[PDB]
DNA sequence: CCTGCATCCGAGAGCTGAGAACCCAACCAT
DNA sequence: ATGGTTGGGTATAATGGGAGTCGTCTCGGATGCAGG
């Protein structure tokens, strides 16, 4: 009853993953948009 | 200060008016996590 | 052009009233109302029907659900009253004229009340028209016996109509009135909390200040439901060549690959 | 079309050229006017 | 300039609130609604060309 | 009466990439 | 049978708004005004 909505590397891109950031609701100073539980950022070099 | 014209009752208060963005040491701003620059504008000077 | 100035000119073309003229007009409309109820009970006909027919006759053929033959035949049917009864008709007609005159004279109070409701999702003329509806309602339910000024009772009806119009027409996606006032109270509490705290309140503070039955999830749901949609024609980029809808794909129709 | 009330006309004309909260030749505008016309201006507006 | 525009909106709202409500319960904090000021500054710093 | 002559209004101005009142009560829906 | 949604009511007095925009240039038609 679940389906794949994962984040993948677009064509012609890629590299080495150098950073990862996870922001959740409730961490101090974080002001997320309503309805958004968490955000993940990946920095690739 | 809130002042009555006749009574002279003085009500003094410090009010929070909000936030003003701060220019960094190099001269740029951080708006919503992004670096921004305000570009100077040339225009016709006021006068006669 | 500039329809506001045209409406202001037309509204200023009607002179104001004094206390004596106002009380005279209110007394005449009151006696007209009493006359129409007296006539309705005498003939046994619906008061609304006879009021509508009488006002239709007072207006004229310029005001075209009731066929002209119907209203004319009823008017001749009311011409069968011997005496002490046509007085009811005359008093009713004078009362209707009094109603019209009073509304025309006090439309300026509607303008004065509505001019301080601008900038809330409705244009000034729409506010004026809803205030006019409220003023008509107030004229309908005014009792002059209390010696109170006309504006004292009219202002409440005008403000009620204006607030109802803001609640019911300001948003493209309709939100019920109770949720609208809940959202306004949430926003007011949030701004007071910001003033006191010196920063944007968190959801916990707003929930605490709301009272019993309010938690952070509820305020988050309210804030999510209170968002208004953006335009598909919002300009993207500095040059005037890109719209928002240029970035929105269709997910309904099957793709050529899917179809095969 | 607007009724010619004395106070209403006074307020309109005051706001057009004489109100410091509406009409404002800048400091640069004041300096330009003073140097071009060879006069000394009391304020930053066209009339007092 | 943008701050001045926001302050004009703030003053207009302050006058509106001053011409309303019990004069005894009126305090400096109560009259000032700051939201237009943030609106002006934020619009300048996010939307100005 | 005809004509010419300023006057006013409307419609144009290259291509591709990217970027702010409150409360109370009745009433359908599910 | 419950919430969610909708209609009605408030009574000192109040009575005509407000932002704005001034750095294009031409060209073509519609038009009101001047002369004879």
């Amino acid at each position: 009853d679940v389906k794949d909505t994962s984040l993948r590397v677009p064509p012609g891109e890629g590299g080495i993953v150098v950073r990862t950031v996870r922001l959740r609701r409730g961490d101090p100073g974080v002001e997320l948009k309503p309805g958004v539980r968490e955000v993940v950022r990946v920095y690739v070099a | 200060q809130l002042i009555h014209k006749d009574t002279g009752l003085i009500k003094e208060d410090e009010v929070f008016l909000g936030h003003i963005p701060l220019m960094t040491e190099d001269g740029s701003f951080i708006i919503n996590g992004a670096d921004r620059v305000i570009v100077s504008q040339i225009h016709r000077s006021p006068g006669v | 052009s500039d329809p506001v100035r045209q409406y202001l000119h037309e509204i200023g073309q009607v002179p104001l009233l004094t206390l004596e003229e106002e009380v005279e007009l209110a007394r005449k409309v009151e006696e007209g109302m009493e006359a129409i109820k007296k006539l309705s009970e005498i003939t046994g006909l619906d008061p609304d029907l006879i009021r509508e027919v009488v006002r239709a006759k007072i207006l004229g053929s310029a005001r075209v659900t009731l066929d002209p033959k119907t209203v004319e035949e009823i008017d001749q049917k009311l011409k069968s009253l011997p005496k002490e009864h046509k007085r009811y008709l005359h008093i009713a007609r004078e009362g209707e004229a009094a109603r019209q005159h009073l509304i025309e004279a006090n439309l300026r109070l509607v303008v004065s009340i509505a001019k301080k409701y601008t900038g809330r999702g409705l244009s000034f003329l729409d506010l004026i028209q809803e205030g006019n509806q409220g003023l008509i309602r107030a004229v309908e339910k005014f009792e002059y016996k209390r010696r109170f000024k006309f504006s004292t009772y009219a202002t409440w009806w005008i403000r009620q109509a204006i607030n109802r119009a803001i609640a019911d027409q300001a948003r493209t996606i309709r939100i019920p009135v109770h949720m609208v006032e809940t959202i306004n109270k949430l926003s007011r509490t949030a701004r007071q909390l910001q003033q006191e705290l010196g920063r944007e309140p968190t959801y916990e503070e707003i929930a605490e200040a709301m009272g019993p039955g309010w938690d952070a999830k509820r305020v988050e749901e309210t804030l999510k439901i209170a968002q208004e949609p953006v335009s598909l024609e919002t300009p993207i980029g500095d040059e005037k060549d890109s719209f928002y809808g240029d970035f929105i794909p269709d997910e309904h129709l099957p793709s050529p690959v899917d179809a095969a | 079309g607007d009724p010619p009330k004395r106070d209403k006309a006074v307020a309109y004309v005051y706001g057009l050229i004489a109100d410091p909260r509406r009409y404002d030749l800048g400091e640069a505008g004041r300096y330009k006017a003073e140097e071009k016309l060879g006069i000394r201006l009391s304020g930053r507006t066209l009339a007092r | 300039d943008q701050f001045r525009v926001g302050l004009a909106r703030l003053a207009r709202g302050v006058r509106e609130r001053m011409l309303m409500g019990s004069e005894d319960s009126l305090t400096p904090a109560k009259l000032v609604n700051s939201r237009p000021l943030e609106a002006a500054i934020r619009e300048f710093f996010s939307r100005s060309q």
